[PDB]
């Protein structure tokens, strides 16, 4: 509605018989190739991502926001768990780090 | 019709050219979704895209994955119902 | 000549492959809209008879 891309801000300017608007928008660029997986299997449970998608760099797995690559370790507190491992087509076998356990030592 | 000083000018865009715009359009939104309408197209597997759109309404993503078969079936039988509504209803 | 509609590039769709942006550019587009005309007026009798 207000310029191509994701609208961020606008400023009006005058004109003799009209109004000219400047619409400042965000546009993504420089995108890479990643492998994905709808959900992960860990100890028999399906771990779905909360905010973002699980993405693989070939030999490692992470979780990131869909707007901009910012990889992070797939941990218990960024992924919710529901149902069983064998239920949704497309899971992959991986591990999940639990931040609590390093504290018990 | 047109026989004494009246005419009709042809359109600039022919039927095959419009059907080429609409083929490009709905061949994009399958492969890239809203993305291709902002910048470069980004290939995203379809089922993931639908799951996201579910999150976009307010239903937890897992609902789509668990029920993927029923969803696909309802979609298909709906397209066929439209095909027949149009094929018969004047 | 016959007009071209644009470039022809097909997307490498897969069922386990996603493309993700790693940078961004903010761009300031412009838009123009009229909102008025000259408030004209004509005296009908002077125009016709004067
Ligand atoms: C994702 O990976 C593919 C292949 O690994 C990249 O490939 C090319 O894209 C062009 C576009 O038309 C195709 O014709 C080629 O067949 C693709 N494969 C090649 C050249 O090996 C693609 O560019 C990557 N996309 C992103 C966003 O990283
Ligand atoms: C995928 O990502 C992982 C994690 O970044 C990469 O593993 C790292 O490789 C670098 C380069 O040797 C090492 O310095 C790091 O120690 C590694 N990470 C750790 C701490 O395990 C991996 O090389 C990447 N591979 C691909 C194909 O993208
Ligand atoms: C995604 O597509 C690929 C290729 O179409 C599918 O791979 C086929 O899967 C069957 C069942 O496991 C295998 O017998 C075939 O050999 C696979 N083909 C290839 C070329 O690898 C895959 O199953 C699809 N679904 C995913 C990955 O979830
Ligand atoms: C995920 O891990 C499970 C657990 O190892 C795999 O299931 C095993 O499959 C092997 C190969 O046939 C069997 O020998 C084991 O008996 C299975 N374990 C159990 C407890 O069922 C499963 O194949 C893995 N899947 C993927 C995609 O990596
Ligand atoms: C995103 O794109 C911009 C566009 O140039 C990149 O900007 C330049 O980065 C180089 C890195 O060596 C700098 O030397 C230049 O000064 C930057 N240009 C400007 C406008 O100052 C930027 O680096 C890209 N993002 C990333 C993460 O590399």
């Amino acid at each position: 509605f207000c310029g191509k891309g994701y609208h961020l801000m606008s400023f009006p300017q005058s004109a003799p018989h009209g109004v000219v608007f400047l619409h400042v928008t965000y546009v993504p660029a420089q995108e890479k190739n990643f492998t994905t997986a709808p959900a992960i299997c860990h100890d028999g449970k399906a771990h779905f991502p909360r905010e973002g998608v699980f993405v693989s760099n070939g030999t490692h797995w992470f979780v990131t926001q869909r707007n901009f690559y910012e990889p992070q370790i797939i941990t218990t507190d960024n992924t919710f768990v529901s149902g069983n491992c064998d239920v949704v087509i497309g899971i992959v076998n991986n591990t999940v780090y639990d931040p609590l356990q390093p504290e018990l030592d | 019709q047109k026989f004494n000083g009246l005419t009709v000018l042809p359109p600039l865009l022919t039927d095959e050219m419009i059907a080429q715009y609409t083929s490009a359009l709905l061949a994009g939104t399958i492969t890239s979704g809203w993305t291709f309408g902002a910048g470069a197209a980004l290939q995203i597997p379809f089922a993931m895209q639908m799951a996201y759109r579910f999150n976009g309404i307010g239903v937890t993503q897992n609902v789509l994955y668990e029920n993927q078969k029923l969803i696909a079936n309802q979609f298909n039988s709906a397209i066929g119902k439209i095909q027949d509504s149009l094929s018969s209803t004047a | 000549y016959t007009m071209s509609l644009g470039a022809e590039n097909s997307v490498a769709y897969s069922n386990n492959s996603i493309a993700i942006p790693t940078n961004f550019t903010i761009s300031v587009t412009t838009e123009i809209l009229p909102v008025s005309m000259t408030k004209t007026s004509v005296d009908c009798t002077m125009y016709i008879c004067g």
